[PDB]
């Protein structure tokens, strides 16, 4: 019961870190993508 | 705190099959474009996500993070892990980038 | 602490302040107190600690007496001043759209057998105003039905079902069907005000629910009918229960087809000539309707006009809504047209004397039945007791009387 | 039953609903004629309902108007309630007229599934306990109102009290002694439905009936002189019983029952 | 003789129902008699949990039995008003009805060829499986 209730928790600690990491890193691509698209969402009216 | 978070993280999703959580997305599927019905906001058990109990559990966890002295490093790692799982109860899920959600205007996104 | 001395004082205070704000613009001044009751207290008082029994039930009773007071305010109708919502409109919308409404549903959902069980458990024979826990629970559940019967009077007309109206008609898959619980209050004997407020709500779910009231009773439907009919027949019953049963059966003709056959209970036969005969079967509602209009028992038991009106209104709907499988089975009854037309052979006081207007409706509704029968039964197949009743109406010059 | 022109013998609960003014009835003559018909149930008290008899059983067997499964359940009700076979067949047909929450024909399957037949016998026990209670409630209510200047049926209630007076309290005293001395019912004596939870509910009803018998004796002697002979009898009776406390069956008392024992104690005082 | 075969079938299916209920009442008693004096088994608790679930579905007031009672109440009330809905006997031309018959004919002989081919091919494939 005590190796089981170690491994449940050490996996749960890694999991609690992991979605915070990988959500913040996916949010790095998407932040560049909308920033690129918002500077472009200035430039085409500077053009027009 | 992990199992509290996991239980809300099924509640949210099966109330998005046979509960109130689907309603503001199910209504978005109607062919209604002039003089709509009213809108009402049901919750039932989903209202418990607003308890005083959940705010008391947040305090008592921060109070214990302050009361644990530095050398209790293994106690502090389980409490920082607890506060991460508690802050997953306060997590918004991933919404789908639909060409229909992209129509909801800057007025609806400020008057919902 | 689990004890509510200031809460009980506050609910009594706001109840008295609302009851004391009729004829005043100060109703805006109680909105924060009323919203605190509708949001923080009404959704939560069943979720609290208690140290003693009946205290929760008195808090629900006092919350619903405040809400019943708000929902029986008048408005002195100005139509031109301010853009501000009334204390009653804010209460109506809070009950239509939130857990406030679901708590009123949950209190109507307590069920009759639960009230009967509390009254069977009591260590007493309670006095007429003795607020023992069953008579207190009957006050709380009557107030819940009264609140719902006022929200469904004061909702503005709109093409929209509110969550209160939807949760009044929804099939909660791990619970009782609510309409079956609402109808089961027909069994309650210890206060005749409770089944009347339930039947008044059923007369509205029959005209607002997007699903049949008969399917919503299912296996109970015939047992509930047998009980409704036993009370409609019973010669010790509250006259106003008989009125509300007959008017709920009028609405069963107007909007609930699957429910009205169940109550008509037509027992059928094969004809010698390939036809189908229809008869008033052992549980036909029309056996009680035919007694309530019989002149030759009104010789003995005074049928008070508001009840004769209700029996005649049900007969007008059966003729309007072309229910001929029952009309054929009334046309064939001896004395039917003589008893049915007997008020048109009475005499009225002038309009400047205080007559009961249910008699004016009774005569107007009998005139509608005569009109519909003579129009539909094209110049031939009309009954001979009707043909000689119209002849009697002309010979007695009742044309000239009803003209005058 | 409900097709033959037999004079139906009312429940005490129908009479109770009328005397409470919760029916539609308003005619002095319709309350007079029912009191002058029913005063003997009030003056028979709880002993209006009697124990089983072989002659009652043979009338029930020989009857042709009660369909046999209602006799066969009536004979089971008779054993389970310690009740006369004709009164059990009455009680069953009153329940099937008042509180059977089904159709006239679902009565057939409730008399063919034994699981439902047992559930019907148990609901008829609870109906018998409201019936016995309502005989007492009617007398308590006559004694509450026969002297009130305000009461709409005061004269008809006094015209009942003078017809109870000279036999009432001595029989209600006998019924109190019967209820505190009687031994608890058993599964051999009453049948397999007489489990400890029904023996408990029987004893709670016996403690209710003991307290309500004394409540009616108190609200008699508040208007009529107690003789020294009968203070001396009542003092000896309450001395034996120990003012409610020393019941034959005190091995059945829980924390919900001793509040009825203190109500017997308050009236014994 | 065709009608006599229908009458035989309408008896012989009902005689199989008698015999099936008799097989069932024999097997029920033989299994109780075979396991008498033994504790409840895992095969038998599973069987009861399925039978409890099925008996729930059959008694649920919103399932089968409840629905079947309103289907009857709707069909009767619908028919009561259908027997008042006034035939508006419109006209359709004789040669419009001729070409509608010829359309439905070519569609039906076409369906007959598809109902050949699915039987033709389904017997042919069984000659590869053996």
């Amino acid at each position: 019961i005590q190796g089981f209730l170690k491994n449940e928790k050490d996996n749960a600690l890694l999991s609690a870190i992991e979605e915070s990491r990988k959500r913040t890193f996916g949010m790095a691509e998407e932040y560049h993508r909308e920033s690129m698209l918002v500077e472009w969402e200035q430039v085409k009216q500077r053009i027009l | 705190t992990a199992h509290l978070s996991q239980a809300v993280l099924t509640e949210q999703k099966e109330t998005s099959v046979l509960g109130p959580a689907e309603a503001h997305y199910a209504f978005m599927l109607d062919s209604c474009f002039t003089s709509p019905p009213p809108e009402e906001n049901p919750l039932v058990g989903f209202a418990s996500i607003g308890d005083s109990s959940l705010y008391i559990i947040l305090k008592k966890l921060l109070d214990f993070i302050l009361k644990t002295g530095g050398g209790f490093q293994r106690v502090r790692t389980h409490l920082y892990g607890s506060l991460l799982y508690y802050l997953q109860i306060a997590q918004r899920p991933d919404e789908p980038d639909t060409l229909e959600a992209a129509k909801k205007t800057m007025w609806e996104r400020l008057t919902a | 602490q689990g004890e509510y001395g200031v809460t009980i004082a506050f609910l009594r205070l706001i109840t008295t302040l609302v009851k004391g704000q009729l004829g005043s613009t100060q109703s805006q001044g109680l909105v924060p107190c009323v919203m605190f009751v509708l949001k923080e207290m009404l959704p939560s008082y069943h979720k609290w600690r208690y140290n003693s029994h009946g205290v929760r039930e008195q808090i629900g009773c006092l919350i619903l007496e405040l809400i019943h007071a708000i929902l029986n305010l008048c408005h002195e109708t100005d139509l031109h001043s301010s853009h501000t919502p009334s204390l009653q409109f804010l209460c109506i919308c809070s009950l239509a759209y939130t857990e406030a409404g679901q708590t009123v549903i949950n209190i109507m959902g307590i069920g009759v057998d639960t009230i009967d069980m509390v009254m069977a458990a009591q260590p007493r024979s309670d006095g007429a105003e003795g607020q023992g826990q069953g008579q207190l629970l009957i006050k709380t559940v009557k107030l819940a039905f009264s609140v719902t019967n006022n929200v469904i009077r004061l909702k503005p007309p709109s093409n929209v079902v509110s969550p209160l109206e939807q949760a009044l008609s929804q099939h909660g898959a791990h619970g009782n069907n609510l309409i079956a619980v609402l109808a089961k209050y027909i069994y309650h004997k210890h206060d005749p005000a409770l089944p009347r407020l339930a039947i008044q709500l059923l007369k509205r779910l029959a005209t607002v629910a997007p699903m049949s009231v008969y399917a919503c009773l299912g296996n109970d439907a015939a047992a509930i009918r047998d009980a409704f009919l036993t009370r409609l027949q019973s010669k010790i019953e509250d006259m106003r229960i008989k009125v509300m049963i007959l008017e709920f059966l009028t609405v069963a003709v107007e909007t609930q087809p699957g429910l009205i056959e169940l109550f008509l209970n037509l027992e059928v036969k094969d004809g010698s000539d390939g036809s189908k005969e229809f008869s008033l079967g052992m549980w036909s509602c029309l056996h009680a309707v035919l007694e309530l209009i019989d002149s030759q028992q009104q010789d003995r038991y005074w049928c008070p006009p508001l009840l004769h009106r209700a029996a005649i209104a049900f007969l007008h709907a059966l003729w309007q809504d072309r229910r001929d499988s029952a009309m054929l089975v009334l046309r064939t009854k001896p004395k039917f047209w003589e008893n049915l037309t007997s008020p048109l052979f009475g005499t009225l006081s002038p309009p400047s004397e205080t007559s009961e207007p249910s008699i004016l409706e009774t005569c107007a509704l009998i005139m509608k039945i005569i009109c519909l029968e003579i129009y539909y039964v094209v110049k031939g197949s009309l009954d001979q007791s009707l043909k000689d009743t119209l002849k009697k109406f002309s010979i007695e010059k009742r044309f000239a009387y009803w003209s005058g | 039953a409900a097709a033959a022109g037999g004079p139906c013998v009312r429940s005490s609960r129908e009479l109770w609903t009328i005397l409470l003014g919760r029916s539609a009835l308003r005619e002095l003559s319709q309350i007079e004629a029912e009191l002058n018909k029913h005063w003997r149930r009030l003056l028979e008290g709880l002993s209006y309902y009697k124990p089983p008899s072989p002659s009652s059983a043979e009338k029930v067997k020989a009857n042709k108007d009660v369909a046999s499964p209602l006799k066969e359940l009536g004979l089971r009700i008779s054993k389970f309630l310690g009740l006369d076979e004709e009164q059990s067949v009455q009680l069953l047909q009153c329940y099937l007229q008042e509180d059977y929450r089904g159709t006239r024909d679902s009565v057939k399957t409730v008399l063919q599934d034994e699981r439902q037949s047992q559930a019907l016998i148990l609901k008829i026990a609870d109906y018998y306990y409201e019936e016995r209670t309502c005989i007492l409630r009617c007398v308590l209510h006559l004694l509450t109102y026969f002297q009130d200047e305000r009461h709409p049926y005061r004269v008809e209630y006094a015209d009942c009290v003078d017809k109870l007076e000279k036999e009432l309290v001595s029989k209600y005293r006998q019924q109190f002694e019967e209820l505190y001395k009687t031994e608890a019912p058993t599964w051999e004596t009453h049948g397999n439905l007489m489990t400890e939870r029904q023996v408990s509910r029987w004893f709670v009803q016996c403690l209710r009936e003991q307290s309500m018998l004394l409540e009616i004796i108190f609200l008699y002697y508040a208007y009529f002189e107690m003789a020294p002979s009968d203070l001396l009898v009542l003092t000896k009776m309450f001395k034996e019983q120990g003012f409610g406390s020393r019941q034959t069956n005190r091995h059945l008392v829980d924390e919900t029952m001793d509040p009825f024992v203190d109500r017997i104690g308050y009236f014994s005082a | 003789n065709q009608t006599t075969s229908v009458a035989k079938i309408a008896q012989y299916k009902r005689k199989l129902m008698d015999l099936s209920h008799r097989t069932l009442q024999v097997l029920i008693k033989q299994e109780i008699q075979r396991k008498s004096g033994y504790a409840i088994q895992a095969d038998e608790e599973q069987l009861r949990v399925q039978l409890d679930t099925i008996q729930g579905e059959l008694n649920a007031p919103t399932q089968f039995k409840g629905r079947l009672n309103e289907l009857m109440s709707q069909i009767r009330m619908q028919n009561h008003f259908g027997a008042v809905r006034s035939e508006e006997r419109y006209y359709i031309d004789a040669d419009l009805l001729r070409e509608i018959k010829q359309h439905l004919k070519q569609q039906q002989e076409g369906l007959s060829h598809l109902i050949s081919i699915i039987k033709d091919d389904l017997e042919d494939i069984k000659l590869v499986e053996h």
